[PDB]
RNA sequence: GAAGACAUUGUCAGGUGGGGAGUUUGGCUGGGGCGGCACAUCUGUUAAACGAUAACGCAGAUGUCCUAAGGGGGGCUCAUG
RNA sequence: AAAUAUGUAAGAAGUCCUUGUUACUUAAUUGAACGUGGACAUUUGAAUGAAGAGCUUUUAGUGGGCCAUUUUUGGUAAGC
RNA sequence: CACGGACCAAGGAGUCUAACGUCUAUGCGAGUGUUUGGGUGUAAAACCCAUACGCGUAAUGAAAGUGAACGUAGGUUGGGGCCUCGCAAGAGGUGCACAAUCGACCGAUCCUGAUGUCUUCGGAUGGAUUUGAGUAAGAGCAUAGCUGUUGGGACCCGAAAG
RNA sequence: UUGACCUCAAAUCAGGUAGGAGUACCCGCUGAACUUAAGCAUAUCAAUAAGCGGAGGAAAAGAAACCAACCGGGAUUGCCUUAGUAACGGCGAGUGAAGCGGCAAAAGCUCAAAUUUGAAAUCUGGUACCUUCGGUGCCCGAGUUGUAAUUUGGAGAGGGCAACUUUGGGGCCGUUCCUUGUCUAUGUUCCUUGGAACAGGACGUCAUAGAGGGUGAGAAUCCCGUGUGGCGAGGAGUGCGGUUCUUUGUAAAGUGCCUUCGAAGAGUCGAGUUGUUUGGGAAUGCAGCUCUAAGUGGGUGGUAAAUUCCAUCUAAAGCUAA
């Protein structure tokens, strides 16, 4: 980002001959991958649904996606992946149900 | 060295220094900090007032590293300017030929004031500086390059 | 308790530490031992220094963010950059920083210099019998050393342009502590309408 | 065979619980239990012509009350015979 | 309103003359907080005296008290 | 007529540290601290050096953070020393350290509000009986010891207990 | 019905191993109260006494689901320092660290995840023989629910291109290592007292040998040793110094170029309560009950959570000399 060289402000630190970072294998550590996404659709047609997961993929054509969304806080954790998980919801509901 | 101790001065003396009508009875009015709050909070109030409570607000974290405020000034300054060439930039004291001086590189990054100084043209590469400071170091001939 | 006015001290000393209480009366001891582990290492280990070579690099904070030190390894892109990789550095003598890297260009130069010096030092021999002796120095780090490699230029002029420096960070102070406060208003001037 | 998704069992919350623990369980005080507060206070005195000045000394008040009985001015003079 | 006990007062940081500042204040440079310079040496302002006058530092021990004088509370009275 | 004490000999009671306060002593002296470690050694001594970090010089704020010259570092009185004049006495001037004291300097706070303003940043000046463990041409660092310390068995002995 | 598979096993079964001591010191756990607060429940004591489990010369620690917020640093450890500060606490008594700095000390790496697929290519046991911490002639079983080999986050495989480079290891005796075996200058001349000479006084000598002791009193000089190196012993051993035997070899491996790929550890993560521990305070770790995720995604970013990236490691798998 190269800093403004002087003490503070939006960039605080001396603006010296920057270098663009070596190859960091670890930022990429969660990777698609043709392996593990062909075996990964295969466990959404040979274990499928989980219990759970019939009662909100249901629960968010009852309510919205604000009773199943507060719910899945309670049957997970971090709002993040809480959030993470309703987006593999609405992906079964019409790659499955449709066509 | 229980030589020159007046403990040798006052044996056979019966008390031994701490009397007979009261003496020194182990733990007397409590042990480590008696009763602050307590009966011993006449002690506190003329002599330690201000010791029991809280104050502001509270800081996580607070290395004193990122708080680092080496502040230096005017009286002196010219501390940092090396013996050998201080003469030459002293009397001698010329633009173009001015003092290059690094504090960062030195351990002094704020750079304040006191005593004036004589008025000679020194560049001084500083983090932060104060505002009646930067103020004398102009007047002479002195000059501010911000690095980090 | 508490006699007369005396100064408040918060001593830790109520708990089994005259178990765990050692003063060190093998102090220089250890010292000497020290030397004897270097000796008796360098007996069998014939003519090698006993030290790799130590990366140099500025400190990091607030505070030490002005000397730079001896820092780990060299990275791939430094044993790339001294003309094999980093599994024949090691196997000769020289450091290798597996988790470190290469950020600023100023190091990367005084340690390629740094790089060439020890790679026309090390006098490496062969393995099947002849490997010809030469000498051999104790030291490395010590042998070439790091005096804060380019800090700049005693004699130079004065630039009077006006700037204040004060007033520069003063408003730069506003620049810093008004970034996000000043882009909430300017996501409201973004949509009139 | 009986009992059967209720008990059993794992876990919380809820309840009971001197059965069990741990601890205090004011002090002053003509010894002290008791009463009292001579406890933070304060009316006049005790206090011996400054002040300072004991006691479970003495004749007592204190925990509230008042948007006016307060503020400020104006007019007026009260008890009482 | 006694006696007896009590606080203050007896000078160069003072008094006599001049009159400079103030956003103070005065009807008012008027006055006052305050200075410049001018006159007076220890009869320089009652007695008498000082291991020196003054002053900071610093820490122990005592923080159960008891007799005598006159004044005096209680109390029958007390070596209470 | 309170208490221990028959009687004699030797053990036996304000000790040390960890970090400090007091008084003073000494090296250096705005520096200091070599001794954590590294070089050397007759060998645990002594000797040497470093980069450190500490403390100090810088404080004032709850923190952001801000951060000590009207003035010869200053107005007024008393002052040691020097000085000059003087027979002495003193007249008089120059008056460190220090004691009393007016403004001032910086922070925080209470105020006011010139400048320009990515239009709410920024905040000189004139201010407030405000204000603080400061400035008003560094005194600390490092050590030994003396009285006191408080954490420890902590002046020596002992409780019922737990 | 015959050879069987799948599972439980099974007898003084072959060849082997696991159980106590010790607790100065490591790792776990457990679990105090006195005292302190002038009492005391908070807390302290103390994340300590006793109790209990399994090693070593060191041990745990250690290669990043680190630290920081820097031009960033770059395994953790120990130490001065941080700092008795941030921080916790009737925010009462008290309790209380870590990055990096200085430093000594220094080390790296390896398993699953892939098609060996033109050929299980990897090994136990056991047996004639042999040049043996073992092996070859030979055979079963282990074993294809995954062994070799393969690669692993720092990366790396398949296809090809067109080149270069690194040696593998025993005998022989020395050095390096532990204990070491042993010789090793100097005098016993005299006087004075003495039981006795190591003594008062001398007189010589050694002094890379005045350590110290002993010997019938103060012994440098009588005995051993000492100081000083030599000549041998028992073994260790290719670190080093190399020589002889083996060219073992159409043996493998590292480095350079384009493309495609790039699998990276789960009743775990985190969250919500209890309570324990606490510097870690609207969770610091930890165990339990319950829940139960993902793949440019996820753990961290020390005031809770919502919100876009950023920074930052790649957890949940393993050993590792100071």
């Amino acid at each position: 980002t190269v800093k403004t060289g002087i003490a503070i402000g939006l960039n605080k630190g001396k603006k010296v001959t920057s270098m663009t970072p070596a190859p960091k294998i670890s930022y990429k550590k969660g990777a698609a991958s043709n392996r593990t996404k062909f075996v990964r659709s295969l466990v959404r047609e040979i274990a499928g649904l989980s219990p759970y997961e019939r009662r909100l993929i249901d629960l968010i054509r009852n309510s919205g996606e604000k009773r199943a969304r507060k719910v899945a806080k309670k049957r997970l954790g971090s709002f993040t992946r809480a959030k993470a998980k309703v987006e593999e919801m609405n992906n079964i509901i019409a790659a499955s149900r449709r066509h | 060295p229980s030589r020159f101790t007046k403990t040798r001065k006052h044996r056979g003396h019966v008390s031994a220094g701490k009397g007979r009508i009261g003496k020194h009875r182990k733990h007397p009015g409590g042990r480590g900090m008696a009763g602050g709050q307590h009966h011993h909070r006449i002690n506190m109030d003329k002599y330690h007032p201000g010791y029991f409570g809280k104050v502001g607000m509270r800081y996580f974290h607070k290395q004193q590293a990122h708080f680092w405020k080496p502040v230096l000034n005017l009286d002196k300054l010219w501390t940092l300017i090396p013996e050998d060439k201080r003469d030459q930039y002293l009397k001698s004291a010329s633009k173009e030929t001015a003092p290059v001086i690094d504090t960062l590189a030195a351990g002094y990054g704020k750079i304040l004031g006191k005593g004036r100084i004589p008025n000679v043209p020194v560049i001084v590469k500083a983090r932060f500086v104060s505002k009646l400071a930067e103020e004398k170091i102009r007047a002479a001939g002195g000059v501010v390059e911000l690095i980090a | 308790a508490i006699s007369k006015n005396l100064p408040i001290l918060k001593n830790h000393f109520r708990k089994h530490w005259q178990e765990r209480v050692k003063v060190h009366f093998d102090q220089a001891g250890k010292k000497v031992s020290r030397r004897n582990a270097r000796a008796t290492r360098a007996a069998k280990i014939a003519p090698r220094p006993l030290d790799l070579l130590r990366p140099v690099v500025r400190a990091p904070t607030v505070k030490y963010n002005r000397k730079v030190r001896a820092g780990r390894g060299f990275t791939l892109a430094e044993v790339k950059a001294a003309g094999l990789t980093a599994a024949y550095a090691r196997t000769i003598g020289i450091a290798v920083d597996h988790r470190r890297q290469n950020r600023n260009q100023e190091i990367f130069d005084a340690n390629v210099q740094r790089l060439k010096e020890y790679q026309s030092k090390i006098i490496v021999f062969p393995r099947n019998g002849k490997a010809p002796e030469a000498e051999q120095v104790l030291s490395a780090a010590a042998t070439f050393p790091i005096a804060q490699p380019a800090t700049d230029v005693e004699a130079r002029a004065v630039q009077d342009n006006g700037e204040s420096a004060f007033r520069t960070l003063r408003l730069a102070r506003s620049e810093k502590k008004f970034r996000g406060i000043r882009e909430k208003r300017a996501r409201e001037k973004a949509e009139a309408e």
